[PDB]
């Protein structure tokens, strides 16, 4: 039905001015959508920012502000701070219920950009004894913590059987992720070449195996 | 869609004068919810009080079912104007005055659920009689009630039952519009009675009013003690100056009268 | 300061039904209406419904009509949520978020709860089957597969090799959780230097090690 | 819109000679509806500071049958609330200091209903209470003092003063 | 304590009509409405109708519409019930049961009366027709018809007359059957 | 028309918890049936227990309680007493009148149980002569006082004896020509039959 | 009777009032109620306080004939008060 | 049944403006019952009082008979809206 759309992720430095947007699929975001903005800090910490008519939650910093720029809802942080780095969900009110967006992972740069370290492991002959094939693809040492994992089996991109974890802060403030591939014992022998590709900050890192 | 669903219901042979049918021929069961909005003008002389409330009635009328199981159609349909529906001819036995609110548009709400269930909501302002007992006047508690029953339909045709969950509700801004009293307790009961024309089902909601004391403390007790105490300061005047004593005793006495009046 | 403390995590079998709470403190409980939000691993945030404490009145998302039942206990300042006919799809984290306005609906969110993780699985207590992951710089890893319930603990060289190790989030691939864990070492230390990974599943007292051979 | 006034206790449309309404149908389908209404609204008052108090009275406006999915009220963007020029001059006892325009949408047992709320702030005029309460009471208390200047032997004069002013004080309060 | 004392037992011929009373005491009589229940040997308990003392208002069971007539005498705190065109079927015990609520219908029962046994019959005295019955310890029987181990069982009502038997277990056995109202005593020898 | 149904009889020991039920023939017992419960002690002593909405008669012990378990009315005695042994009639309100049930004879145990001593007597020659044959199936010595005779028939009402074991008599009426057989008594378990 | 605090409905009657008018003879019924005024109020608010007022005028018969200001103050006050009460 | 009985009564030529007929041409006899609910505001100055009551009138209108002896039909039928009756 109605779908809310947000930027997958955004970047900004401490002090700058960033703007997140919330798009309605049925049309323009009007005042009767009561655009809401919610923040999610790590460890599942949710709190409201803006919403209703032009109301805001208790304690919401003055730098946060809402508007209807263009035909979608906006959330403008004027003078971004280090602690402002979180995931921002916006929700539109359609008639009688709320619909949330995909969320935007805002990153406040307190570290140099680091390209991801992709490794693709071949399904151990050990587990092939169980007539089951599992390709692991470990992704480490990258920043910001937002990567797009796409699989490929002999050129054609994987559509089924793939599962990728959400990036997680590691020791050195960089993020990490892992992506699995599920195949029958039969499939590994049947298909010779696989590759897990990872997109980060634009560029892509490919690791394959025959 | 909705206008079409309404068309299909009244295109057939529907009579709003006929009581809805029943599986076992039993009476129509009318579930009642009541939302008190304001309780005001608590007249002690004429022993009555005013109260505005939203009456909510719900009964089943299989003749109005359109979706049955539905699951493909709208859960319910708002009944538009020009469509007649049998409604419980309910009245308030102890009402002395009553007003429906019809400003710009009548203040009613009718819904016809797919299964034939009907919701009826309406704003009503009442002036009900409430016999009061002033034995303890200054520090008394009164119990006032709103009775609700059918007028023409007997026990075989219509039966009232209080909604199972929270039959009586109060609006948040009720106690703040009731400065002189404190609504301590409410109850939801039945008052079905047997009359000369038959046995009529009846509901009774009851509110308990506790009279605020601060006023009577300041306007009666305090000033009377202060008045009695003044009559004592004449015990300290020499017995020779009796004009002073009389002036005190007499004045306080006269004043006491006035205050009582 | 206001707070919304929800019940602890729960594990229940499909077909069953359980009820999570949300005890409110630090404000006039009966003044602000409560929302219930569902965050699942498979989808986004979903709005289940809302209830007015003072009113008892409720309004549900069509999607959860029948799946959820919002109630409220004024005396204890607690908001409850029943979930019926639980299935695999109901495995999620359920938050309760307060509305903003005082004794009126404002349609904006104030405070949320820490969340309540509900896990619905008819799975039996199963130990982890560990498989070795082998390929200047060399990277080695383990694969803790088909285990339940969580959690698990992983180490390297019985704890010796603790630098550069990464234990990734778990996943639900076949109704059983599964995670992996890598490590970085100079090549001159492998296969040269002998090394192994240590898995420890407390739910069935399973502590299996698996050597990482080429 | 089947709009009503939730806190209205009495209401009247003005229909003398002809109903006092105005309906316009713009080409684009936009409809203007104007109507004169006299209301008697409930306004809970707080007299903690009685003589020098300020009260806030409101007019609520919402749909009765239509829920949030069918009808939604929004205050006009520019000057939602307006006052006629001859309003403060027909309000002698108070002074309309401030007005506000808000929303009061609420969730009920029959659904969620959109609601607007205009609020006026009434400041009680002091001149009356100065002249009819404070002045005459000081004047009364001061009279009770002029008995401190009568010889202690003529106590009938002192009592007559103190008692009279005291009694009078009571009456005034009543 | 409240009490509902009804009139004594009555014997009347078919076609006639009699009226049983129910004097109430121990409560404000005009406050609680009265029910009338009929307990017959042939059927269960039947609800005849009810009357509001304060109101005079009545409501009857369709079944007894015309058979019963409920009235009330406020002065004497008594509730009456007329029964018309009495027949064999009207032979029963009639109870009066008070409703529960004070000056309103509550639809629940408080106190009943001891009951009033009404017998409607049109048969004159009749000599008991004794018929002997017979098959360690052997049990013998003696049947009275149309009127150690000494077991005389209850008396039925066969064709407008009574009929009971008489067991008697023992390791010349005869049974004495007397009847005061008819002045006839008969003996029946129990032979194998 | 509408028929109310109850358990013919029930048994329970002092202190236990027994439940009587009241079934409606038209459907489920709803609140507008105002299920009533009435007790009848020996010698025709009637008194109300429960009824109306959820009202009870003055003095009705706290152990008595009403409910709508399943789709029929219930009467639960929590902690039965010796004096609780009586006949319980329940009445449902259908539209504008009351309908009573068959009643339930609740027995609070006091004496060890006893099988019914049955004996089937054939019609004597004096009856067959009158052209009317009568069968008598006498039942002696049994407890509790609840038997069910199964062979125009007419069984009497259970009545205690000198040893506190209720007794009764059954009468199967025929004609002399019809005459030209067996009585079985089912008593709380086994079934004693004779031909 | 419980909603009628000030009076007591002692008796009722049911009569006819058929009258002959200029347009004809019209049948008419007349129900009549008899209202007895409750006395407790007038006892406490009129009689008692007046006796109490008259009795006070007597306590001046016990003051020495020399102190007439006391006597006048009593007699005059009670008299004035009597007026007010009557009004 | 009931709606049918009402149909049969007004399907014929019935006029609610015409006084019900009589056997001997006599007048219509209207029996009156009266139920006083409340008697209040007994004004002594304006010499008047307020009273709420239930008026009950009963007359015979042979034109509205449908069952006559009945004994097979409902004793009476509640008059629904839209049906005019001389009162
Ligand atoms: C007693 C009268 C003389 C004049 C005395 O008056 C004063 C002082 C001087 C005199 C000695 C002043 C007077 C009070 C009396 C004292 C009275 C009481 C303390 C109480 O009453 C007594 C007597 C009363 O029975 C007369 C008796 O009730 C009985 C008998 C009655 O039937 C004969 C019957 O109806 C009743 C049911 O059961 C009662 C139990 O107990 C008290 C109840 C009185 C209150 C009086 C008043 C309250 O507000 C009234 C009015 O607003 C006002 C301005 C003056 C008051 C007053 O008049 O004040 C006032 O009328 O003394
Ligand atoms: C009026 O103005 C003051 C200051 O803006 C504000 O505090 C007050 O709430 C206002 N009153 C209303 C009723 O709008
Ligand atoms: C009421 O009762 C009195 C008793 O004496 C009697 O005189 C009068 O006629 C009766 N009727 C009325 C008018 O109430
Ligand atoms: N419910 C009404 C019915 C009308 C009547 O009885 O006359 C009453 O009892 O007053
Ligand atoms: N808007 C109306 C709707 C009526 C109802 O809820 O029954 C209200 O104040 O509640």
């Amino acid at each position: 039905q109605a779908v809310v759309t947000q930027e997958s992720a955004l970047t900004t430095s401490p002090g700058e001015t960033v703007t997140l947007t919330c798009r309605s699929s049925t049309g323009a975001v009007t005042t009767i959508n009561f655009a809401n903005w919610v923040q999610e800090k790590p460890d599942h910490l949710f709190t409201g920012l803006i919403g209703g008519i032009n109301n805001r939650a208790p304690g919401v910093p003055a730098r946060f502000s809402g508007s209807l720029i263009g035909d979608k809802a906006a959330l403008t942080i004027t003078g971004a701070q280090t602690e402002d780095e979180a995931i921002y969900f916006c929700a539109l009110w359609y008639s009688n219920h709320w619909v949330f967006g995909g969320g935007t992972k805002l990153t406040v740069l307190g570290q140099p950009k680091s390209s991801p370290s992709v490794t693709l492991f071949p399904p151990s002959s050990e587990e092939l004894e169980t007539n089951k094939a599992t390709l692991v693809c470990t992704i480490t040492d990258f920043y910001p913590g937002v990567v797009t994992v796409d699989w490929k089996v002999d050129g054609t991109p994987v559509t089924q059987g793939m599962e990728t974890t959400q990036p997680s802060k590691q020791s050195n403030n960089k993020y990490m992720a892992s992506s699995y591939l599920t195949l029958t014992a039969r499939a590994w022998e049947r298909h010779s070449s696989y590759s897990c590709q990872v997109t980060h900050e634009g560029h892509t890192v490919e690791k394959s195996l025959s | 869609s909705d206008s079409k669903i309404l068309a299909h219901l009244f295109t057939s042979g529907y009579d709003f004068r006929v009581r809805p049918p029943t599986d076992n021929g039993g009476p129509v069961v009318v579930s009642v919810n009541m939302l008190l909005r304001t309780i005001s003008k608590i007249d002690v002389v004429n022993m009555e009080y005013s109260a505005q409330l939203t009456l909510r009635e719900s009964w089943i009328d299989k003749r109005l079912s359109y979706g049955v199981k539905g699951d493909g159609q709208p859960d319910f349909v708002i009944l538009t104007v020009g469509h007649q529906i049998w409604m419980p001819d309910t009245f308030f036995p102890n009402e002395k005055q009553a007003y429906k609110h019809t400003i710009d548009k009548p203040n009613v709400l009718i819904r016809i659920h797919n299964d034939g269930t009907v919701l009826y909501s309406v704003r009503i302002s009442l002036v009900l009689s409430c016999p009061m007992y002033l034995q303890y006047y200054p520090m008394d508690v009164q119990q006032c009630s709103i009775d609700l029953a059918s007028y023409a339909y007997t026990t075989k045709d219509i039966e009232y039952l209080w909604k199972e969950h929270s039959p009586l509700q109060l609006k948040v801004g009720l106690s703040s519009s009731l400065p002189s009293f404190q609504l301590t307790n409410t109850s939801t009961t039945y008052c079905t009675s047997v009359t000369n024309t038959g046995i009529y089902s009846c509901l009774r909601t009851t509110i308990q009013l506790k009279r605020e004391f601060s006023f009577y403390l300041l306007q009666l007790y305090i000033p009377s003690c202060m008045l009695v105490i003044v009559s004592w300061v004449s015990f300290w005047f020499d017995r020779t100056a009796i004009p002073a004593r009389v002036t005190l005793g007499v004045t306080t006495l006269l004043t006491m009268t006035a205050q009582s009046a | 300061e206001v707070q919304l403390q929800q019940s602890g995590p729960e594990l229940v079998r499909p077909g069953a039904s359980m009820k999570i709470s949300c005890k409110a403190s630090g404000y006039s409980f009966t003044g602000y209406t409560m929302n219930w939000v569902k965050q699942s691993h498979g989808k986004n945030l979903e709005w289940i419904g809302l209830i007015n404490p003072y009113n008892g009145g409720t309004s549900y998302n069509q999607k959860f009509k029948g799946k959820a039942t919002l109630t409220v206990d004024k005396s204890s300042s607690t908001a409850y949520m029943e979930l019926l006919s639980l299935t695999s799809e109901d495995s999620a984290v359920y938050y309760c978020a307060r509305d903003g306005d005082y004794y009126r609906y404002g349609r904006y969110f104030d405070y949320w709860g820490q969340g309540t993780t509900l896990t619905v699985s008819s799975a039996k207590t199963t130990p982890p089957s560990v498989y070795p992951l082998a390929p200047s710089m060399v990277t080695l890893g383990c694969l803790v597969k088909g285990y339940f319930p969580e959690p698990v603990t992983v180490t390297w060289n019985s704890g010796s090799l603790s630098s550069g190790v990464h234990t990734f989030p778990a996943v639900l691939q076949s109704d059983l959780y599964t995670l992996s864990s890598s490590v970085t070492v100079p090549s001159s230390t492998w296969p040269s230097e002998t090394v192994t990974c240590n898995v420890a599943h407390p739910a069935s007292s399973t502590k299996v090690d698996k050597k990482i051979v080429p």
